[PDB]
């Protein structure tokens, strides 16, 4: 029942600073040290350091000294990590994790917080429905798609029929070409399910407070 | 403390009728060789195997280690008061222990296999860097094995444990 | 300070095989941990204190080692064992991770199902035109997509994106988008997506002529 809830994705400009959080529950907060780990895109794991919530004792990986600052708030059972003098090298996913001494390991991990360090403006995505080529084949199943293009920064959340439709779904990793991201998703269902029932693509980009639902209509 | 793993083969025999301090060696039963502060102090050829340090009244102290057919065991620093060692200081009724190796990393402590000096909820047990403070020291309750180790490491990998016995 | 060298860096095993990955420490350490990470999620404690399996971890996993040499073994590779494994130590400060071993699950070759999608009516209104092609559920990962406008190959303005091995069938899927200006799109008629995969010598062709039905 141990849970570590990290704060949402963040976009910060070079030279600035950011403070992310990790709210713990399910265990005695002050009894265990909290660690932070960094993982750059397509890279491995890197240890930043840790803090002992008891009296605030901290230790850091030499490479992160003065870059990262760990603090905790007992009354709210939340650990914090501030990253200063940001550069593009700091863009990555940051995890918070409990170190359980008896097992000599980080047994529980937060879901992670993605940090994007860039000067680029926030750009709302364009969402386009992808219906099959105009025609009337009698295939037993059909493949529909959804194109989310020209947005920044990551991430976006894409689902079908509010998440009810999950199997037969493939959402491809976004790709960066210019200060703009583009991503696509495909869903395959039986021919009797569509156009009979409605299939809608739900896209969200909080960074630009955009919420779009694109229903796929036959061409 | 209770375990010998990590080569901590020397233990204090906790079951004497008279105030004598006996040391035991947990090694292959054959011929036990005892040492004190590096020098050989005895060679037990079969028969007996425990080493007598005399009455606890003469404050026996020192780095003791044994050896059977293999290599020497890690030392057991004995300190009675009725390689850099643990420093022990007594002031009135307060007993202070200082960790031998304090590379600036977070030092943790254990007394008879139980963590201590961690919770601030104890007014009589404080941990300040490489120093463990025990106020109103209880002879029968707080005497025993002590060890300091850095967060992340196993206590058993310590160079040696401290056996503390003090009347205050 | 302590460097943990993992080998092999990348590997793939057929179901049922015995998989062995190693971690070599630059200096002796009293224990080694292993974390499992699957695409898009946080690392998970897998093996701790060298050989203890975390609760929920399949019993056919085994950790072992001592001193400077440790290993993780999978006796009977299963699809769900595919992932990246990182070793970690903290017998000496600072706490460090190995660079990881990426493990893929092998399976029989299967051809991709290809679908081509013309620009949406909405994007055309925006002065843009993207032609999308989905290559779904194929194996191995190696595959090539060629785009052709009026029969000639177009290589520029293409964006390719692959997914990681599927958690159900262990296949790969690919998305390829050809982006043109609206003006360009309207000056041509034939649009084709050609997929080449080892599962066949002749390409899988899907296409359409704009505005025809």
């Amino acid at each position: 029942q141990v849970q570590l809830q990290q704060s949402g994705a963040e976009l910060a400009r070079p030279g600035a600073s950011v403070k992310m959080s990790c709210k713990a529950s399910g265990y005695t907060f002050t009894r265990y040290t909290m660690h932070w780990v960094k993982q750059r895109p397509g890279q491995g794991l890197e240890w930043i350091g840790y803090i002992n919530p008891s009296r605030g004792y901290t230790n850091y990986n030499q490479k992160f000294k003065d870059k990262a600052t760990l603090t905790t708030d007992k009354s709210s059972s939340t650990a914090y990590m501030q990253l200063s003098s940001l550069t593009s090298e700091d863009s990555a996913v940051y995890y918070c994790a409990r170190y359980y001494d008896d097992h000599y390991c980080l047994d529980y991990w937060g879901q992670g917080t993605t940090l994007t360090v860039s000067s680029a403006k926030t750009t709302a995505p364009s969402v386009y429905p992808l219906a099959p080529v105009c025609g009337g084949t009698t295939g037993s199943s059909v493949t529909l798609g959804c194109l989310v293009k020209g947005y920044f920064p990551e991430p976006v959340t894409l689902t079908w029929n509010s998440g009810s439709l999950s199997s037969g779904v493939h959402t491809f990793p976004a790709v960066l070409q210019s200060d703009l991201y583009t991503l696509s998703s495909s869903v395959t269902v039986t021919s009797s399910t569509w156009p009979s029932q409605s299939i809608t693509c739900n896209v969200a980009h909080p960074a630009s407070s955009t919420k779009v639902d694109k229903k796929i209509e036959p061409r | 403390m209770q375990s010998i793993k990590g080569n901590h083969l020397v233990k204090v025999y906790d079951y004497q009728e008279d105030g004598s301090v006996l040391l035991t060696c947990d090694a292959e039963a054959k011929n036990i060789t005892w040492f004190k502060d590096g020098k050989m102090i005895g060679f037990l050829t079969e028969d007996k195997k425990k080493w007598n340090l005399g009455s606890n009244a003469k404050d026996p102290r020192g780095m003791y280690q044994c050896k059977g057919s293999q290599n020497k065991s890690k030392p057991l620093q004995v300190y009675y008061r009725m390689q850099t060692p643990y420093k022990v200081s007594i002031s009135g009724t307060t007993v202070i222990l200082t960790c031998p190796q304090y590379p600036g990393s977070e030092i943790l402590w254990q007394h008879n296999d139980k963590n201590i000096g961690g919770d601030e909820d104890d007014k009589n047990i404080g941990s300040d860097e490489d120093h463990l403070s025990l106020k109103e020291f209880s002879e029968l309750e707080q005497s025993g094995y002590y060890v300091c180790y850095p967060r992340g490491s196993k206590p058993e990998d310590a160079n040696f444990y401290l056996y503390l016995r003090a009347r205050v | 300070q302590i460097v943990l060298t993992q080998s092999p860096a990348i590997m793939s095993a057929s179901p049922g095989e015995k998989v062995t990955m190693t971690c070599s420490a630059s200096s002796s350490v009293s224990y080694m941990n292993w974390y499992q990470q699957k695409s898009g999620t946080s690392p998970k404690r897998w093996i701790y204190d060298t050989s203890k399996l975390a609760s929920g971890v399949p019993a056919h996993f085994r950790g072992s080692g001592s001193g400077t040499s440790y290993s993780l073994t999978i006796s009977g590779m299963e699809a769900e064992d595919a992932a990246t494994y990182y070793c970690q130590q903290w017998s000496s400060n600072p706490f460090t991770f190995g660079s990881g071993t990426k493990l893929e699950i092998n399976r029989a070759d299967t051809a991709p199902t290809v679908s081509i999608f013309p620009p949406s009516s909405e994007q055309l209104t925006s002065g843009g035109a993207s032609v999308v092609c989905f290559l779904n559920n194929f194996y191995p990962k190696d595959i090539n997509v060629k785009w052709k406008i009026d029969g000639s190959e177009r290589q520029n303005g293409v964006l390719n994106s692959w997914t990681d091995q599927d958690s159900k069938d262990s296949t790969y899927s690919m998305s390829s988008t050809l982006t043109l200006t609206k003006d360009e799109y309207e000056r041509h008629n034939s649009y084709t997506c050609e997929a080449t995969h080892k599962t066949s010598t002749s390409p899988i062709v899907k296409s359409f002529n704009r505005n025809e039905c």
